[PDB]
DNA sequence: GCCTATCGATGTATATATCTGACACGTGCCTGGAGACTAGGGAGTAATCCCCTTGGCGGTTAAAACGCGGGGGACAGCGCGTACGTGCGTTTAAGCGGTGCTAGAGCTGTCTACGACCAATTGAGCGGCCTCGGCACCGGGATTCTGATGGCTGGA
DNA sequence: TCCAGCCATCAGAATCCCGGTGCCGAGGCCGCTCAATTGGTCGTAGACAGCTCTAGCACCGCTTAAACGCACGTACGCGCTGTCCCCCGCGTTTTAACCGCCAAGGGGATTACTCCCTAGTCTCCAGGCACGTGTCAGATATATACATCGATAGGC
């Protein structure tokens, strides 16, 4: 996944 | 693929609040999922803190993290400097926004409503520019170019709108992109739009003359009278080829920037099932349209319906814009291509095209040659040169007005207001001739006495020579002041300076009333002045009389000039006056919010006049326009008037006759001071009122120029011996 | 044994205006004629410049004018110009 | 606002500028005060320079200031230039 | 005819206007000389003159004498910061210089 | 990392600006500072393109001469440093007041 | 033949200069010989700057004399230099010159 | 409207010293304004030297003394050596 | 005969101009400066003389010497 | 008695800053006068008030380069005067370069 | 310890490929250079008077030269720190251009009045002479810095 | 108790000032002659007006080169100390500048005749300036190579 976890 | 960490790109925020806060809380997408662990939070209640959380690098808008701000020097991010220049800036700024005027505190606080308003917007998607489909889902925001287009996983863009996104990236798949005549002049107001039955008998009329000329297979000049067909018959037209016909050529056009946003907007709001490439940007913004929208099926088959690219892009990506075979040109503002040695005039000539149209919002008035141009730009052929077009151009004939603007077949539509305005009540020019106050008189003999001996010429005279006595005496028609302001010792005191005021000037005796009762009603006012320094009398004025005001002239900056015009048309407006020139009227701005406007001056031009008129003139306007123009019984502008409307400043002798024949006789007669001619203040000019829809020695009192010729040879004598024969 | 004029004696007419009492040596003198021929020749030099850049063939007092507005500096400038305005008022208002 | 219109033109003869100046002329380290000694010679040079040409185009019963004007107000202080005219 | 009336005596000035006046039309300045040039050189003559001999007799009344010698020439203009900016390139005979001393070299 | 030692970048801008005959100050500005001073003057003048372009080549030759004589006037003082009393110093000698 | 150009071997106009010194107010006569004179002057001392900087254009290795090929003849010169020592060349630049106590060791 | 120049002559004098050669034309504008500016001085000094002598006429002598007071030491000796040949040749022509 | 500008006359010089103290090495180099600035003067004066067909320099071609060069001298006719 | 170095030098520079006569000696200033135009034209006569026309104009211009090469020295925070004061300030003046 | 050794950059310098806008060259013609002439006078030349420059001499004495002591300023060496340089970063506005407008630079045709040229005559300014007062030179003493020598006492 | 900052008094050597006394250099003054002013006229320059069109100021949008800010650190400005001989003050011997006077003749300043070069003007013809045009030179981009410089490591 690309987004900031 | 992926990259690595730790850098931060910008600080545009500041707030406060309870601490804690983790993720991206007050994003629409962290709402839905937490709410927010901030919520209830108020500034004093509990221990919060004050927060300025940052825009981060490689992240967009809907990524805008909150977070413990102590965690960002935990992680060592890089570029920190502009942290510190935040500080500053917001140190200078409190120090200017505590102490400013509160009208300006309030400006700045409606300019940070604006700020924080255009920042949430860009948070909203407008397309993905169609492992996961078109993997990642690469998508344009709001307000940003097309550079900063990014990617999603599909995790909170999925959630938000690509229930409505996923129909959009579903019409990329959707296939897009002469006769005999039409049975037109049917009503299809349903083809408009989802509430698309606004269009009005008029409008309609123009897409029947659009259609009918494609039909002929002519071309068409789009001279509306700066109505509202600028745009929306514009574009509707173009559904003519798509949605009746399907056939969906290419369609270019190019419009102003200042015009771009509101042809943006229209093109979704009416023509909703289209699809626009905007040509904005810098040169990654292009090759980011060029490589992911240009051609989305596959070589050469266009898959943009409409583009929308500025004058100055098509100047510098002419070559990859120019080599489509083009369904339509549309240009906007189309009076920039008044000339032939423009630029994007030769380069919008070699654009090979199938249907072309201007958009302009003026009369066109001008010389054979801006005609000739954009006859050419519209019809290349069978209006090529002057040699084939003598015959039917040759002016000078009475006979020829048959022809000249009549007998033109690429038509024009010319439709003027009087045509599509059917229930404006009638219109009467206010003339408010009276006779001339004390000073004027003394002013106006002081200048005729300084300028005999150039009047002693007669017919031998100056053209130039008498226009600076005109243009001075003109300064008489204003008021005094122009000439030789007053006394500052006494002038400073309000106690006298409203005596000042009204005994000086009669011409506000019944505007006063007038002011008082339409104030009360909620009117605004314009006020027209030629004299940019005689404009300054008038602020210097509106500042003593409090009413707020607004200005417009050539001195002021963009930013402002956009803001002040913005001020007086936003819904609501609540200043009362505005200083307005004619040179404005090119603009396109609006003048529907005032009801009441004074013509304070007079003009040798009557274009300026319907100039000033055709701003005013909007089409709906149910109530009766309120106009009054001031003459003063001098410089007589009637001498023009009885002569200018058998065609409605242009010959030595006549000119050299106005001095002689106005102010005639009443000059500095032996009658005496104290004359005062102030009986007419209220109720007798309202109903006496008309409406409708000799050498100088023997003329002057040559008496007067012993007392002139003695003290002027004084007043520079004096200045040539007042100063001592040595230093100390 | 042949003339040869100097502006002595309207230098010392200057002297006994400003100073009715004091004298002035023979070297002083010839600094004093060498001092107006020196500003003779540097005023008239640039209205011989001016005049010629303006095509005209006449020199004029608004040249010499100009001229005196170019060489004095600062507030000799002025006083030079006022005087010779008072000059040539008294010239054309008289006979 | 961060500026204002408030005739601090003179000012826009940036550091850089002084010290491009001063290396061509051979200078290897600058003071941090010769800037505006150069800022104030800068302009003692300029109001002698504008004030002749002005002068000559006050004579001229002119309003533009021409590059032979210019050249005439360099000549009398013996900095002729050419390249303009003559 | 008339009783002759000088030039110089019309305009009030002791310069004289018949000298000036042949001065620029046998010196070759011009084609022309207008009858307003020489009465204007000699006004700013005059008055220069008049200014340089104020200072100078200033200076000798400092220094104790009654007539101008060219030591007070020389005080007069180089204290008058504006005839110094007229004569900065001149010299004057037997003139000397002005009386200064650097303040480093002064004793301590 | 690399990094070059005080005086090496001194001396190639030395070399640059010496074989360049391209301006230094910026055209725009020094235009609107001529306008400045000029205004005291005679107001609403008007400035030809060329006498801007003229004011300009004379006033950086006048400052390039000046700072060849303020460097002199350091160095003769066993300095590298240029410093005000330099200049003040060199105009001096040349007879500006 | 007819002109006084070829009488003098000179390529500079005489009768120009004529023209000039008479209209130029210097003297109410001008010689006949005074304009020769100031002609072959005039082009004695173009010729040697158009040498010097043709010079400096072959060491440049170009073909046209740019303001910079004059004024790297001019100062070079002595002589040429002391005759246009207060000249201000526009777009001339300056001569290569770096102190030797600037130049580190 | 015509605005006589020394252009035409700079270019014949460039075209003797270096053929091939060619000159920009702000080059030209300085070779003309030089022209000027030697003229200029050539003449004052000539002018001068006539009016101090009590003579009205500028001749090769005022001139020759002229440049032998403008000019440096050998540019004097060339000029002059160029001026004499010019005008002994326009004598015998 | 340039050393008849003796070594008081150059210390003589040098009090008129303010100096206080003076290096061994000062009189030559004063010596060559004026040299130089009488060759420059001189053979402007001989210029003159030469034009003029005369043989004695005058007071009016030195005057004329020094102001060709800016150094206008007053008290001799210049 | 002795007076201490520095006492006469200013004595010496009011006394010689007051008065106004000539300091180089008549005759053999004359003299090298003479000798200069030897090498410019044989048999040369000089007039009495152009030799003391090239002396109030050599004096007067020692005098000033002396000033400028004190204000020199100083400048390199010294109190003589020494060779290479006066060719910065000749250099300066644009005499040399 | 101080010397010098190869190497990793990283700005000049040098090639070869495009191309745009500027120069050298073309024709036309209008204005200026030139030829043939005549007219007044400026500069050339011979003669001349004598102003003044130059050559020499001999006193006088002022100032130059030369040498001695001593001190203070030049200048080398060292050290400490305030300041400039180099460089990465980033926010302002220069530069380019396109387009527009209209003020004001350039020119042409007309008329007049202002300056040059001219003949006379008259007093203002030049030269030579004269005679008295300012200061040039000088004896003199009231005054004023100035270097040596005897005198508190601070921070230490 | 000490070096040095702050003093007091004094013998000596200045510069200043006053009274004095000669002389020569200015300040008037008389006569005279050249030039300045008055009166008239002629014609060519510039003042004025009516005009066209080159170019300057102004707006507005792009783009990116360059201004602006800050930050480490290293080289240089600035004080300080010491020492060493370059300069100054001065006494004395010495050179020659200065002045007054003398006599000679050089060549400077003029006057006067005359004639040749130069201004003014008219007919003339050709040169050079202006507008157009087109090909190539040097400006730009880019590419590899070739220094120039400075961190790091071993030799003696
Ligand atoms: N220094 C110079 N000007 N050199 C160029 C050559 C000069 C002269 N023609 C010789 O030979």
């Amino acid at each position: 996944a690309r987004t900031k976890q | 693929e992926e990259e690595e960490f730790e850098t931060i790109e910008r600080f545009m925020d500041c707030r406060i609040g309870r601490k804690g806060a983790t993720g991206a809380t007050t994003t629409i997408y962290a709402v839905e999922a937490d709410g927010d662990p901030n919520a209830g939070f108020e500034k004093n209640k509990e221990p919060g803190e004050i927060q300025y959380l940052i825009k981060w690098k490689g992240w967009s808008h809907i990524h805008n993290t909150w977070e413990t701000e102590e965690t960002l020097k935990q992680q060592n991010v890089r570029g920190m400097k502009k942290l510190d220049n935040y500080k500053k800036k917001d140190q200078e700024t409190k120090r200017w926004l505590k102490n400013a005027s509160p009208e300006d505190v309030e400006y700045y606080n409606c300019q940070q409503e604006l700020t924080d308003d255009l920042h949430k917007q860009y948070q909203i998607v407008e397309r993905i520019i169609a492992a996961a489909g078109y993997p990642d889902y690469y998508c344009k925001w709001q307000g940003l170019p097309y550079s900063e287009c990014s990617w999603e996983d599909g995790a909170l863009i999925s959630k938000k709108f690509q229930a409505c996104i996923d129909e959009y990236f579903s019409r990329n798949q959707s296939k897009t992109t002469r006769p005999r005549f039409v049975a037109l002049k049917k009503q299809p107001s349903y083809i408009g739009g989802h509430e698309g039955l606004e269009l009005r008998d008029y409008q309609l009329n123009g897409l029947n003359w659009l259609a009918h000329s494609w039909c002929k297979g002519n071309s068409c000049i789009l001279a509306d009278e700066m109505g509202l067909g600028k745009t929306i018959q514009t574009i509707s037209f173009l559904n003519y080829l798509f949605h009746e016909h399907q056939l969906y050529g290419p369609f270019l056009l190019v419009v102003p920037l200042s015009t771009l946003t509101s042809w943006q907007r229209e093109i979704q709001t009416w023509a909703s099932q289209m699809n626009a490439v905007v040509y904005l940007g810098d040169i990654n913004s292009r090759n980011m349209i060029r490589t992911h929208e240009w051609t989305h099926h596959q070589t050469k088959r266009l898959k943009f319906n409409i583009l929308l690219t500025t004058y100055e892009i098509l100047l510098k990506d002419k070559a990859f814009l120019g080599g489509l075979n083009w369904a339509f040109i549309g240009v906007d503002e189309a009076h920039r291509l008044k000339n032939d040695d423009s630029l994007l005039y030769k380069t919008l000539i070699d654009f090979k095209s199938n249907h072309r149209l201007l958009i302009t919002g003026t009369p066109l008035q001008n010389s054979l040659k801006e005609l000739w141009s954009l006859l050419h730009f519209i019809m290349p052929e069978k209006f090529s040169s002057w040699e084939d077009f003598e015959e039917e151009h040759g002016k000078g004939r009475e006979y020829g007005y048959a022809s000249l603007h009549k007998e033109l077949e690429p038509f024009l539509l010319r439709r003027v207001k009087k045509d599509v305005e059917k229930s404006l009540p009638a219109k009467v020019e206010q003339i408010l001739r009276m006779e001339m106050s004390a000073l004027q008189k003394q002013y106006y003999k002081w200048i005729l006495t300084r300028n005999y001996k150039a009047l002693s010429k007669g017919s031998k005279g100056s053209t130039s020579g008498f226009l600076n006595i005109m243009m001075e005496l003109k300064k008489c028609c204003n008021h005094c002041y122009l000439i030789k302001p007053p006394d500052n010792n006494e002038f400073y005191n309000k106690q006298e300076a409203l005596q000042h005021l009204i005994r000086s000037s009669g011409k506000l005796i019944l505007l006063d009333k007038l002011l008082i009762r339409l104030r009360e009603r909620g009117n605004r006012v314009l006020i027209f002045s030629q004299m940019v320094r005689m404009l300054d009398i008038l602020a210097e004025y509106l500042k003593y009389r409090q009413f707020p005001f607004q200005r417009l002239d050539g001195s002021i900056k963009g930013e402002l000039r956009k803001q002040a015009l913005d001020h007086f048309n936003a819904e609501g407006s609540e200043d009362f006056c505005f200083l307005l020139s004619t040179r404005a009227g090119g603009l396109g701005i609006n003048l529907a919010s005032a009801d009441t406007v004074v013509i304070f001056d007079s003009d040798w031009n009557p274009q300026n006049d319907l100039q000033a008129q055709a701003r005013a003139h909007r089409i709906g306007q149910k109530k009766q326009v309120n106009i009054y123009r001031l003459v003063t019984k001098g410089s007589v502008e009637e001498d023009i008037l009885e002569r200018a409307k058998k065609k409605m400043p242009f010959n030595k002798e006549e000119l050299s006759a106005i001095l002689k024949f106005g102010a005639e006789e009443l000059f500095k007669e032996p009658e005496g001071e104290e004359q005062e001619p102030q009986e007419m203040d209220i109720d007798e000019i309202l109903k006496r009122a008309e409406t409708h829809e000799k050498n100088w020695e023997e003329i002057i009192p040559e008496d007067q120029r012993r007392r002139l010729e003695e003290e002027e040879r004084q007043k520079e004598l004096e200045e040539i011996y007042m100063l001592p024969r040595m230093r100390n | 044994k042949t003339r040869k004029e100097s502006y002595a004696i309207y230098v010392y007419k200057v002297l006994k205006q400003v100073h009715p009492d004091t004298g002035i040596s023979s070297k002083a003198m010839s600094i004093m004629n060498s001092f107006v021929n020196d500003v003779f020749e540097r005023i008239a030099g640039e209205a011989s410049r001016l005049a010629h850049y303006n095509k005209r063939s006449t020199i004029t007092s608004r040249e010499i004018q100009t001229a005196v507005r170019l060489l004095l500096p600062g507030e000799l400038a002025k006083h030079a110009v006022s005087e010779g305005t008072k000059a040539v008022t008294k010239y054309t208002s008289a006979k | 606002r961060h500026r204002k219109v408030l005739r601090d033109n003179i000012q826009g003869i940036t550091k850089p500028a002084i010290r491009r100046l001063a290396r061509r002329g051979g200078v290897k380290r600058i003071s941090g005060l010769i800037y505006e000694e150069t800022r104030g010679v800068l302009k003692v040079f300029l109001e002698n320079v504008i004030r002749d040409a002005v002068t000559y185009t006050e004579h001229a019963k002119r309003k533009t200031v021409t590059a032979m004007d210019v050249v005439y107000a360099l000549k009398r202080q013996g900095r002729t230039l050419y390249g303009f005219g003559g | 005819r008339a009783k002759a009336k000088t030039r110089s005596s019309r305009a009030g000035l002791q310069f004289p206007v018949g000298r000036v006046h042949r001065l620029l039309r046998k010196g070759n300045y011009a084609e022309r000389v207008g009858a307003g040039a020489p009465v204007y050189l000699a006004a700013v003559l005059e008055y220069l003159t008049a200014e340089i001999l104020e200072l100078a007799g200033n200076a000798a009344r400092d220094n104790k004498k009654t007539r101008i010698i060219p030591r007070h020439l020389q005080l007069a203009v180089r204290n008058d910061e504006e005839l110094n900016k007229l004569l900065g390139r001149v010299t004057i005979a037997q003139g000397g210089v002005l009386p200064n001393i650097q303040s480093v070299l002064l004793p301590k | 990392p690399h990094r070059y030692r005080p005086g090496t970048v001194a001396l190639r801008e030395i070399r640059r600006y010496q074989k360049s005959t391209e301006l230094l100050i910026r055209k725009l500005p020094f235009q609107r500072l001529v306008r400045e001073i000029a205004q005291d003057f005679k107001t609403d003048l008007r400035f030809q393109s060329s006498a801007v372009m003229a004011l300009q080549e004379a006033s950086e030759a006048y400052l390039v001469a000046l700072f060849e004589d303020t460097n002199l006037a350091a160095i003769h003082a066993k300095r590298v440093t240029i410093m005000p009393k330099d200049i003040q110093l060199a105009r001096r000698i040349r007879g500006e007041r």
